[PDB]
DNA sequence: CGGCAGTCGCCGTGTACCTCTCCATGAGCAGCA
DNA sequence: TGCTGCTCATCAAAGCTGACGGCGACTGCCG
RNA sequence: AAGCGGAGAGGUA
């Protein structure tokens, strides 16, 4: 498997980190198998294709919404289930009353589960429109939901062999006349960055 | 320090001709690499 | 306090019934620090004869 | 300007009349220099070897 | 019928999930006894249900003669079907032996059954 | 957005010569008696 | 069935605490 | 025709 040497990775200043254009940190991260990172991603595909996907999200929580309904008359029930001795029989009012609370914890039990689905519908959709190289993707969790959903369109990986793949697809010409436009015309920590 | 890069990277082969899990693997590549980030200058960073 | 580790964790692991301090005692650790501070220390010098 | 140099540098003074006097030949922009005080710590550690 | 189906559906049927943990070779029989003894001292048996150690019979060469030798699947790493609890975390970790849980990032994951089963079959 | 001051890590710190000591272990796994 | 010769492995970690100046990345942090 | 590497301590100008 590929590795690195380390003279060109922990060094002050990290000289790997500035052709890249990576924090040290977020080496640090990606190299020793601790973050992903996509190398490449082909934005034609991903621009003919925002229709389609986002009409398969809003079917998707409709689909939430499936349960939801259902889930609340269910709720009903069990709430008129408590509610059927509660100010007309000889039960103490105390437990009779704290069942509404207990209830209101039951109703905001299903509209959780429907918020935590709108939630990571919609985190995934806006990541899948936000993608750009070189971008840490901690947590697996969205990870295996973007490389299920949205399998294509884009690569990552993790370790040395991505580094590589980072290496491979550099441009040293274009950086070098962007860094030296920026420095040509520029004012702040930019100009001395680039330089 | 060049026997225990030659005994992780034999390890990593035989494990990986037996079609292991991912993590598993990973986790012995990452062992690999710092093998090696040890031989070359050792104690640059972690513990020697 | 380096032979404690040794017979606290030797306690858990076998039978009850059977357990004797004859056999959850260790001395090898206490002469290997007596051997290495009495030789091979830095307060413990050559004698000027 | 036209010089290939980058500013912020320190460049040696005769190689420096020597690329102003080459690129006023050809066209015209001579760089924009001023003299410096080292310490002996870095100018030995910029050397040409 | 299928017997590698047959194990993934018994296994199916049985709680909790599988994790992954790092030791020293040479040491897997004796932490594996020191687990169990550990388990059954300390009554968090609730927690941890079964330690195993995949091994195969390979046929190793002295002198041009062929012996069953057991050799361990994964040098090293021992797999035990557990709930991830504080206690069972803590006991399972300060063991004499284990190092740490092997897992992406630092939460450690668990298997897929398909990957347990792979490693189960008689085979040795 | 825009600076910014404290912090944290790495670099260096005289030359030549003489004498003496010490340098891994613990468990495991055969091989006997 | 128990002394004793032959073999092998780097993932260890609870201990450590009396240097001091120069220089730069940088990073959380405040405005 | 056949070897000689590290660590620590004390001293001399």
């Amino acid at each position: 498997a590929p590795v690195t040497h380390i003279w060109y990775f922990k060094g002050v200043p990290s000289r790997l980190g500035y052709l890249l254009d990576l924090a040290p940190k977020d080496l640090e991260k990606i190299i020793y198998f601790a973050a992903y990172v996509i190398t490449s991603v082909d934005e034609e595909m991903r621009h003919n294709e925002l229709s389609t996907l986002e009409a398969e999200m809003a079917v998707e929580r409709k689909a939430v919404e499936d349960q939801r309904d259902g889930e609340l008359e269910a709720r009903a029930q069990k709430l008129e289930a408590d509610l059927a001795e509660l100010e007309a029989e000889g039960a103490k009012a105390d437990a009779r009353r704290k069942v509404r609370d207990g209830g209101e914890r039951e109703m905001r039990q299903i509209r959780d589960r429907a918020q935590r689905e709108l939630d990571r519908l919609e985190d995934i959709w806006s990541t899948f429109t936000k993608l750009a190289p070189k971008q840490l993707i901690v947590d697996e969790n969205l990870y295996r939901e973007l490389v299920d959903r949205y399998g294509e369109y884009f690569t990552g990986a993790m370790g040395a062999e991505s580094i590589q793949k980072l290496i491979e697809n550099f441009d040293i010409d274009a950086e070098a006349e962007s860094l030296r436009d920026v420095i040509r015309n520029g004012k702040g920590q930019k100009k001395l960055r680039a330089l | 320090l060049y026997r225990r890069v030659i005994n992780r990277n034999n390890r990593l082969k035989r494990l990986i001709d037996l079609g292991a899990p991912e993590i598993i693997v990973n986790n012995e590549k990452r062992m690999l690499q710092e093998s090696v980030d040890a031989l070359f200058d050792n104690g640059r960073r972690g513990r020697p | 306090s380096r032979m404690e580790r040794v017979v606290r964790e030797r306690m858990t692991t076998q039978d009850v019934e059977a357990i004797t301090p004859q056999t959850l005692i260790n001395i090898r650790p206490v002469v290997a620090a007596i051997k290495e501070f009495f030789g091979t220390s830095q307060l413990s010098q050559f004698m000027d004869q | 300007g036209s010089t290939e140099f980058l500013p912020g540098s320190l460049i040696d003074r005769a190689e420096f009349e020597a690329e102003n006097r080459r690129v006023v030949a050809e066209g015209g922009e001579p760089a924009a220099g001023r003299p410096v005080l080292m310490g002996i710590t870095k100018a030995s550690l910029a050397t040409d070897s | 019928v299928d017997p590698a189906a047959a194990l993934k559906a018994e296994l199916r049927s049985k709680p909790g999930d599988w994790y992954v943990v790092h030791s020293y070779a040479g040491y897997e029989n004796k932490v594996k006894a020191n687990l169990e003894t550990r388990v059954q001292n300390l009554d968090v048996g609730d927690y941890i249900f079964q330690v195993e150690v995949p091994t195969e019979e390979v046929t190793e060469i002295k002198n041009g003669q062929r012996k069953q030798v057991n050799r361990k699947v994964l040098p090293g790493y021992i797999l035990v079907r557990m709930d991830l609890t504080d206690d069972s975390w803590a006991a399972v970790r300060n063991t004499p032996g284990v190092t740490g849980f092997v897992g992406a990032t630092s939460r450690p994951s668990a298997l897929a059954l398909d990957d347990v089963v792979k490693f189960l079959l008689p085979r040795g």
